[PDB]
């Protein structure tokens, strides 16, 4: 039984008539930065089993197409900002919580169908997610009662580091590596000489004991088969 | 990377009167396998009479590979092909077509087909081995008046393929006077990667084309004093020899052209260095200086106004060929041209007079490893008393890991430790005291014979590889390593490197040997 | 503007009253080539790219086979120049084969015959915006934009050695440094800090395989090395110079016209070329700081570039010493 749920972030959304409680406001202590900002879900087929898929896939080819507009110009228009980057920003680790949030009553209205819990997380991040230390606290102590969060990244690029990796973003670049989390990537299919590892854009114009570079790290693979049993 | 796909020459396109394939199983005149055997046309194919194919690697569907080359090799109108498929197989395509019966352009029957000789690669290839490919094929593919599958060559061509990976070449080689550089560079080209074909077109000062095989031959069914005079020093007597093979025969070569091959023993090695690894020098002047007695009206000349308009005619014009005369005119070619080679071409008393003018007056000099006398190219400049030289490119053995006594690093001077008179500077004598004594007769070429690998290590250090692994600076390590011959001892201070190549602190190895030199 | 496409086709092997139809944008689809080429563009295999040569050109092409029952079989071919470059529109033509394939299986467009001409606009778009910047966003349904970028395809990088140095031939101002890996970021500082064992435990603290990796994929991409920086020779400073020293040999290094060695010759010989074309040095002390740790400008480049746009003096410095 699944849920397809699609979520993404805006910036500058500040006000417009009576779109007030859906908008947040992200700051920084150390340096001062604070942003108005706004968290959008998508749902598709929320709690519906059937066989006979890849129906969901055209469903997905059509919100792909439909979502610019349906993210940028709804509820509060000032200039949009959409779709933030995940290595600069993220509603991530709140993303996984809020499945968290929903796998805690699960004794509520109990299928006789179902037994096990699976909450897999699709992104094209790089691993890199600029965090709160107050979720990432709290979310390790609720992974302490039932583990059940899956990662995985169609990015592939499977980077020179200890790939999950949470810069702190708290009110040296404080690093930190969860070792509670399943992450994998997805090389597509074809065949070339050296696969690189970067990317480049152009521009037109006491401790410090966790660093995340002297971990070595050769292939992850996809683990299908804690994806499919 | 080198590899070899297929070779193949399957009957898919005969198109033509009797007696072989046209509705029965594969059959031609002096070749059948036939009544429904394994059915092999392809490259690893053991064959006589009867036949065995083999399948070893195409990275691809190998009955799918077959079935759409029968469909996929023809071609309608003549000429040559290629067709890359995926990213991973390439084909060098060479059908050509002879339709005719008994005009013979006698036999029992005319056999003739649209030909399918064709050989593959993958995906790096080279537009030097596509040249090979199509030379091969157009000397394959002739004519065969009464025709012959004759795979005996095949299997010859296929051990061709992946033993050897040079084309065709010669241990004699001839030499460079004034005109064979400009000979090779005028077209570049000729046919097929030929030495012998560009030596004896230049030998005989002219063009003549008989035809070169890579290693197996496929056969088509004067003498000057200039030579010797320009080639003294340096093999004349066979190369004259090889002008009259070539005078007088045409793939009889291989008979004539490898057998009739302390300062006597070190000429030989000279020419066993030359051979491979050492290279020559030279030096060569400009007339490139300015800014905002004979010197300052050429200056001048260069300076506000272009020169070849003006200082070319001031010199007949006095009825006065003197010092600036000859400063001026046969300097300003040598310009043109740079090397020291046509100074020493138009001269009779030239030679001794030269550099002591460039010495003279302002000229600009410099020293420089010769103009492009490729090691695609024979040998150039033959040994005088005179001659500079200096090796380059060949590898050699190794000092600190295997902690021989013999200390031999590559640093300046490249390999630190009436006789070499043409050694300009110490790469040569220190690099064949690295080899060997004088004292062995045969056994000396013996070892020149096991120095490839040099006694077999690889050297990966370069001087600097030491600096890259401990704290060895300049100073110490030249210090020790300029005695180094003499007792180990300075050589074990740094060759008990085992101890810190178990190191057990996982950052850093300087730091443990820093510690580990005393004690 | 290095590759140069010029005609673009569509065809079907039709049912039996026609052969083999043809949409064509401009070259041409003429007779004898698509009859020398005809048995290509039916195979056994299928789904695989296939490019052949001829006279005047070249098609890359792919076909594919759907619909069995009356066994439908179409090709999408890109016809090109004889001789140019072609490997970075085989992927192209590739995806082109796989979104037709999506298309027919979603909306069926190849068996309605007014989106057989829609067709054919399709290839004209293609036809001017692939040789207008190289990519092509494309819309023609509510659930399918193609999405095209001409991808360069570099050769093959050379191996990166323990004890190297990097060079920035371009500049590093000209970057997002908020756009790069991380790795990147903590290598790039000290990059001008010469020696490759210098920099990992200068800043990075990183495993030397990896930043042997980062470096040679910025020498894949942008970054020149060459070989180390000891003082060799010491007597090339008699001559009088304008504060010119430094750089000299990192840029004709880098240039890669040597033999590695220096020796004391190399700087002088080439130095009266330096002289003619236009408080210490403490140099004892360069020698330390060299194992692992844990006129107003001067005139360097300007010149050498200023002359580059000349080439006498690179062809007497190509040939080298």
């Amino acid at each position: 039984e699944v849920t397809v749920v699609l979520f993404s972030r805006t910036f500058y959304d500040a006000k417009s008539v009576d779109e007030f409680p859906e908008i947040n406001r992200a700051s920084i202590r150390q340096d001062h930065k604070g942003r108005f900002y706004e968290d959008f879900y998508k749902v598709v087929v929320q709690n519906e089993r059937r066989e006979e898929w890849t129906s969901l896939l055209v469903t997905i080819k059509k919100l792909f197409i439909q979502y610019p507009v349906l993210v940028r110009l709804e509820q509060a228009e000032g200039f949009p900002q959409g779709d933030n980057s995940t290595s600069a920003q993220g509603n991530y680790l709140e993303a996984i919580n809020l499945s968290f949030n929903v796998f805690d009553k699960h004794y509520i209205n109990r299928n006789f169908d179902r037994t096990g819990q699976m909450s897999v997380v699709i992104t094209p991040g790089v691993g890199v997610f600029e965090v709160d230390r107050l979720l990432m606290i709290l979310t390790k102590q609720r992974m302490i009662d039932n583990g059940i969060g899956v990662d995985l990244v169609c990015m592939g690029e499977q980077p020179l580091h200890a790939v999950p990796l949470f810069k702190l973003h708290n009110r040296g670049d404080d690093y930190n590596i969860p070792h509670w989390i399943n992450h994998s990537f997805y090389t597509s299919k074809s065949q070339l000489f050296c696969n690189s590892f970067t990317p480049r854009i152009k521009l037109a114009g006491t401790l410090s004991a966790p660093p995340v570079v002297p971990g070595f790290c050769c292939t992850v693979g996809v683990d299908w088969k804690s994806l499919t049993t | 990377d080198n590899t070899s796909p297929i070779s193949v020459i399957l009957v898919s396109s005969g198109s033509r009167g009797n007696k072989l394939l046209f509705r029965y199983p594969f059959q031609r005149s002096q070749e059948h396998p036939a009544s429904q055997t394994s059915k092999p046309r392809s490259r690893y194919a053991a064959s006589n009479t009867g036949d065995h194919a083999d399948e070893q690697d195409g990275d691809s569907r190998f009955s799918d590979v077959i079935l759409a080359t029968i469909l996929a090799t023809k071609s309608e109108m003549c000429g040559q092909k290629f067709e890359l498929k995926i990213d991973n197989v390439r084909f060098v395509g060479h059908p050509t077509l002879l339709q005719h019966a008994l005009g013979q352009i006698k036999r029992e029957a005319p056999t003739m087909i649209l030909f399918n000789v064709v050989f593959a690669l993958r995906a790096n290839a080279d537009p030097s081995v596509i040249n090979c490919l199509h030379n091969l094929s157009r000397r394959i593919a002739t004519v065969l008046q009464h025709e012959e599958r004759r795979c005996q060559y095949l299997t010859r061509e296929a051990k061709l393929i992946l033993a050897l990976q040079d084309e065709v070449s010669a241990m004699a080689d001839g030499n460079e006077g004034p005109q064979s550089p400009f000979h090779h560079i005028l077209p570049k080209c000729k046919l097929a990667r030929d030495l012998k074909e560009a030596y004896d077109s230049l030998c005989t000062s002219g063009v003549v084309r008989l035809h070169i095989n890579s290693w197996l031959e496929v056969s088509f069914c004067i003498p000057p004093e200039a030579i010797e005079r320009s080639l003294k020093a340096i093999r004349p007597y066979h190369a004259l020899l090889l002008l009259s093979d070539e005078k007088s025969l045409l793939g009889e070569l291989p008979i004539d052209c490898s057998p009739a091959l302390v300062k006597n023993l070190q000429q030989l090695a000279q020419d066993a260095d030359l051979a491979l690894l050492q290279v020559f020098q030279l030096a060569a002047h400009l007339v490139y200086w300015g800014k905002a007695y004979m010197l300052s009206p050429n200056a001048s000349v260069c300076l506000y106004s272009p020169l070849a308009e003006q200082f070319s005619h001031q010199f007949p014009s006095h009825d006065l060929p003197s010092v600036l005369a000859k400063f001026s005119l046969p300097v300003s070619l040598s310009e043109f041209r740079n090397p020291l080679a046509p100074a020493v071409q138009e001269t009779q008393l030239i030679q001794m007079v030269v550099w002591m003018l460039q010495r003279r007056l302002l000229i600009q000099l410099h020293t420089y490893v010769c103009l492009m006398a490729s090691p695609s190219e024979e040998e150039p400049r033959p040994r005088e008393d005179d001659v500079p030289f200096t090796a380059r490119v060949g590898g050699r053995s190794l000092s600190t890991p295997n902690a021989l006594s013999f200390g031999s690093p590559t640093s300046s001077d490249d390999m630190t430790l009436a006789e070499l008179l043409p050694s300009g500077d110490s790469p040569l004598n220190q690099r064949m005291t690295e080899n060997l004594l004088a004292s062995l007769s045969e056994h000396e070429r013996a070892a020149i014979l096991s120095v490839p690998a040099a006694q077999n290590p690889e050297d990966l250090r370069m001087f600097a590889r030491l600096l890259h692994y401990f704290r060895g600076r300049h100073h110490l390590e030249e210090i020790m390593y300029n005695e180094n011959t003499r007792r180990s001892q300075l050589l074990m201070l740094f060759d008990k490197f085992r101890s810190v190549l178990v190191v057990t602190t996982h950052e850093d190895p300087v730091i443990a040997v820093f510690q580990a030199l005393l004690p | 503007s290095g590759c140069r496409i010029e005609c673009i086709f569509f065809s079907e092997f039709h049912p039996t009253l026609g052969p083999k139809i043809t949409y064509q944008v401009p070259l041409f689809d003429t007779v004898q080539v698509y009859i020398i080429t005809k048995p290509e563009l039916q195979n056994k295999l299928i789904t695989v790219t296939a490019m052949e040569k001829k006279l005047i050109g070249c098609p890359v092409c792919i076909e594919h086979k759907k619909y069995s029952r009356n066994a439908l079989l179409f090709n999408l071919g890109f016809v090109c120049d004889a001789q140019a470059k072609t490997c970075a529109l085989e992927p192209i033509v590739k995806k082109l084969a796989g979104y037709l394939t999506t298309l027919e299986l979603e909306s069926s467009f190849v068996s309605m015959e007014e989106s057989k001409q829609k067709l054919v606009p399709i290839m004209t778009i293609l036809l001017e915006e692939l040789n207008a910047s190289g990519r092509c966003t494309l819309p023609i349904d509510e659930s399918n934009t193609i999405h095209l970028k001409v991808i360069e395809q570099r050769p093959d990088p050379p191996v990166a050695q323990e004890y190297d140095v990097p060079v920035f031939t371009k500049d590093k101002e000209d970057f997002f440094n908020s756009q790069w890996d991380l790795t990147t970021q903590q290598i790039l500082p000290y990059i001008d800090g010469f020696r490759h064992i210098q920099k990992i435990s200068a800043e990075a603290d990183v495993e030397l395989n990896l930043v042997r990796i980062a470096i040679q994929n910025l020498l894949y991409y942008g970054v020149v090395t060459l070989v180390s920086i000891l003082q060799y020779s010491n007597v090339y400073c008699p001559t009088p110079k304008v504060q010119d020293l430094v750089d000299d040999k990192s840029l004709q290094e880098a240039c890669l016209s040597y033999v590695t060695k220096q020796g004391h010759k190399r700087a002088s010989l080439r130095d009266v070329f330096q002289l003619y074309c236009s408080q210490f040095g403490l140099m004892k002390n360069l020698i330390r700081r060299l194992q692992k740790y844990p006129y107003t400008g001067c005139h360097s480049y300007d010149e050498i570039c200023c002359k580059t746009g000349m080439s006498y003096h690179e062809l007497d410095e190509r040939l080298e010493n």
